[PDB]
């Protein structure tokens, strides 16, 4: 949905908040990136979880 | 017309032209092609802190023999933006471009 | 069709064309070259708008800046006398302003109604007053139409205190209203005011002291009044184009 | 709160002027008492005021050094090359309930009337009196000081350029002053309409404190436009001692 | 510039078998941030070394 | 209520009031005196209307009046050379006109855009030609933007006949079209044209002879061309108020 | 923190109450006392006008890098609180009447957690 | 507005007295300083001062 003649452009992006990005409105920090203590950081997700790669296998 | 200082601030805006957030977006489609919002993203771009860091052979050298000299200067972005703030958090990256007259 | 040029075309026998004043018979219609698809220039339309010519003339301008130190052995602190027995004992005034010939000259309004002939206007006036809370006083801002035209006995400066304040005016108390406004209408007997060939001093605007300036008797501290005057026009009609302008 | 957004950093106000408006100062003449630049505030995100520290190398030579007071919006624009922002100002009068006066704040776009000195740039109050520079056509605000104290002025971005330079007062003198004029596009001027009316039982001074911040900030290029690097001035211990001089050779 | 508690977070150590000379360029990683804002210090301009 | 006067009223603590540029804090609202029921003045609104300020600037003005007698030993009858081998053998032209600094000075347009700062405009141009039916000839009216700015080899006067007529222009045949029109766009790299502190000669307008004036060889009867030039502005935006004006 | 101000109506002035965390810890160029007027007032603070607000309040957060503040074995001067004059005290020139400002300071704690029992206390 | 009605003409106010009340003047005594007729205003439409 973005006009670009390169096939997939770069660095696949996540989502954030609902505001204007400058022009003072006290942007919350917890809303910007969406990784709390949960199954969303990949190293805590590998032991919650308990995949085989945390055991060396 | 009583006596006593007061309040009730009068925000006045000169030049009733057009809402500025439309004019900024229309000015960066023609002069930049990029829109720098946050100063945090300038901490992820590598800026050179020195140009000639001379060392000796077989000597374990900490980066705090260089970083402690160049934190005070404010040349790159991690030492210029650090004067606005009091804390930090997170790791750091480095690149070491070689400029040695090497032997084969 | 070709690009970036025009040729001889031999078009129709028409185009009596009007550029708002000028026409332009043109035995055949003139062949036009222009920008083929216009996307013109910079963002001057996004900065402000615009202005027009009867919206330029509605801008306030500084005209005078009065200061009254009390005092005073001078004349502007001398209040309205109760009677006028002869013409050498006229009513004393702080300041006079002939109109509309003061506001047309000042503030660059002379350029934006040059090369016109007739005018309607209402001279809006705003005074700005500012004194410390230990100084009292009252003033009166009346206007006398045709005051320098009529017979001397029909003037405002040749009548009593109860006759001066019977003119259209407004009180200016030092501790109740630091600003007064006043609309002075189209004060001319003829139709629209003639801008070329003549100064036409129609209405005079005076500022009278009812009471003297009531300051404390402590000298070397300057009890003071410090009035400022703003004027502009309203209900403006500016019609007939000429090539002349008055000296 | 995201304390690194350009909105949040540049929206931190800072005091650029503390003026002194006496009871002796004339009307329609800009208030020039105490601080440098007087009642002439260049509207713009970069920095316009600098001090010059002079120390000795030898008995026949002096090493000068330009020191610049930066607001937290002027400190961010020095990182970049071009800027574009809606500048905000809050003009506050420090007075009692018995000081009364009226004050005019008009905006005049374009080139600032300045006196280029051999080492610095100061303004020109001789060309901003009521005779030579009438404020009858400018956007102006006439502040009353009988009860009211503050006024917030939001000057938008008006220029014939899409962006203005962020060079400012850096290296500006008589020999070089082009980049100074192309950094601001305007100046606020504070002149009295009515002289300061005050009794004898109060002070003969008031102070005009001007706060400065910015809104709707966009910047262009992540390289400073200055000749030297961005260098933070570390104040030396004694007046006789020297500072750090950063080179440009690679 | 904290107290005498030292060595509370990690850093880098450099080693090379030969006497090298380099161009060091640093940046923060994907988790690096500042915080707890204060006001700015002063800046420094040119240094002309004038004739008198 | 009373008539023909005002008093001290002590009204509310409001009226940050705007006269389109000027505000006017006014600690309390100023007490107004005005005409109690307005029926103002003469019939200036019935004569014409009005005009505005971007409608004043759209008026055509005389700028130049060319006359070509053939003849001719002079230079304006010398046609376009096929080549330019050096800069001392440049293309000869009848007349040049720098723009927009010619049309802003002429016809009293300088007064009605004094005390502004920025401008957009399209310089409309109309030529008027008139010769007797026994005289033929053809001319070309090209315009070269930044002609006195660019390097000399990038000019219109330093190129061939086939390069001169490759510019945006129009033919002016003496016996097919007695008038041509041409719109010259906003020819400036920056946003709106700076009126104060600088002459900014952006686009040059030239008039070239393709063919010489083809009149009969009977002298003492004056075969003649007699061109006239009219210019005005269009798509006008005039935005920011200043107090300055250029010398 | 709460300041209490009280002056007569014939005296004007303005002050600024900024706080600088780690001000006696950092390098000298990173202090509040070694920066310009426009840099001092860029700190977190509040205006104290003599004739608009006779009292200001201010919450200074948990300004420590470590977890909960160590009460035993160490003075840990983390945040410094300063009071700066923006303008001088604008009193009348009549001496022997004492134009005067007379500020008072009140402080207390909030969001308190007090956890681990010991037998020791610092000297 | 009908500027000749007796209502409109007589409803135009005018200043008949500007007195001066000093800090020395006694109580319960009419204010007689400056103008003639003092603090005694004859209630009536005709004129009383000449």
């Amino acid at each position: 949905t973005s006009e670009n003649p390169k096939i997939g452009p770069i660095s696949e992006v996540a989502s954030g908040v609902k505001t204007t990005a400058n022009g003072i409105e006290r942007i919350p920090v917890i809303g910007e990136i969406a990784k709390p203590v949960t199954t969303a950081v990949k190293w805590f997700a590998d032991v919650v979880g308990t995949v085989a790669a945390i055991f060396g296998w | 017309i009583n006596i006593g200082n007061k309040t009730n601030e009068n925000v006045i805006s000169f030049f009733d032209s057009t809402d500025a957030e439309t004019q900024n977006h229309n000015a960066l489609m023609k002069g930049c092609g990029e829109f720098i919002v946050n100063l945090r993203t300038l901490l992820r771009t590598f800026r050179t802190i020195t140009d000639n860091w001379i060392l000796q052979a077989n000597t374990k050298t900490p980066i705090t023999d260089l970083t402690n000299t160049t934190d005070a200067q404010g040349r790159d972005y991690m030492s210029y933006l650090s004067y606005l703030y009091r804390f930090y958090r997170g790791g750091r990256r480095y690149k070491f471009f070689n400029t040695t007259p090497l032997k084969q | 069709n070709v690009h970036n040029t025009e040729l001889a075309s031999s078009t129709s026998e028409n185009s009596v064309e009007t550029q708002e004043i000028t026409t332009f018979h043109d035995v055949e219609t003139p062949n036009r070259i222009d920008t083929p698809m216009a996307q013109d220039t910079s963002s001057a339309r996004n900065m402000d708008d615009t202005h027009s010519i009867i919206q330029f003339l509605q801008r306030p301008v500084l005209i005078d800046n009065i200061e009254i130190i009390a005092g005073t052995t001078a004349d502007a602190n001398k209040p309205l006398s109760r009677y006028v027995l002869d013409q050498q004992n006229s009513q004393k005034y702080v300041r006079s302003w002939t109109l509309p010939s003061t506001v047309l000259r000042a503030g660059g309004k002379a350029q934006k109604l040059a090369n016109f002939k007739y005018l309607r206007c209402d001279v809006q006036v705003k005074l700005v007053l500012n004194a410390n809370p230990f100084v009292a006083g009252r003033m009166y801002l009346a206007y006398s139409p045709y005051d320098d035209k009529v017979d001397t006995a029909r003037s405002v400066l040749q009548t009593s205190r109860a006759g001066v304040t019977g003119y259209p005016g407004v009180e200016l108390d030092f501790q109740l209203d630091n600003s007064v406004e006043m609309t002075i209408p189209y004060a001319s007997f003829q139709e629209a005011y003639d801008l070329v060939t003549g100064t036409e001093d129609f209405v005079q605007l005076y500022l009278f002291p009812i009471t003297p300036v009531l300051g404390p008797k402590s000298e070397s501290e300057s009890s003071k009044v410090d009035i400022s005057v703003y004027m502009w026009l309203s209900n403006i009609s500016l019609v007939i184009p000429t090539y002349r302008i008055n000296p | 709160v995201d304390e690194m957004a350009i909105g949040y950093v540049c929206g931190n106000p800072a005091v650029k002027h503390v003026l002194t408006w006496k009871t002796t100062d004339a009307i329609q003449k800009p208030i020039a008492n105490g601080d440098d630049w007087g009642g002439v505030i260049p509207v713009g995100m970069p920095c316009y005021s600098k001090s010059i520290r002079t120390t000795r190398i030898s008995a026949t030579e002096n090493r000068e050094t330009e020191v610049m007071d930066a607001a937290p919006c002027e400190y961010v624009a020095n990182m970049f090359s071009y800027w574009r922002a809606t500048m905000c100002y809050r003009i506050t009068v420090v007075k009692t309930a018995f000081h009364t006066g009226r004050l005019e704040i008009f905006f005049e776009p374009g080139v600032i009337p300045v006196k280029p000195t051999v080492n610095n740039i100061g303004p020109d109050q001789d060309r901003l009196t009521g005779a030579v520079a009438p404020s009858d056509n400018n956007y102006k605000y006439i502040l009353d000081l009988t009860n009211d104290t503050e006024v917030t002025i939001r000057v938008p971005f008006v220029s014939n350029k899409m962006f203005l330079k962020t060079a400012g007062i850096y290296g500006a003198n008589s020999e070089n002053n082009w980049n100074f004029h192309e950094s601001f596009s305007g100046f606020l001027c504070i002149r009295p309409v009515t002289k300061l009316m005050a009794p004898d039982t109060v002070s003969d001074n008031v102070s005009i404190v001007v706060w400065k911040w910015a809104e709707d900030v966009v910047v262009v290029e992540p390289k400073p436009l200055t000749s030297g690097p961005t260098q933070v001035y570390r104040p030396p211990p004694t007046a006789s001692t020297a500072v750090e001089v950063l080179n440009v050779e690679l | 510039a904290s107290t005498s508690d030292k060595g509370y977070d990690s850093s880098l150590m450099y080693f090379s078998n030969t006497a090298t000379t380099q161009i060091v360029a640093r940046a923060g990683n994907d988790d690096f941030t500042f915080g707890w804002m204060i006001g700015p210090p002063q800046l420094q301009g040119e240094s002309r070394s004038v004739a008198p």
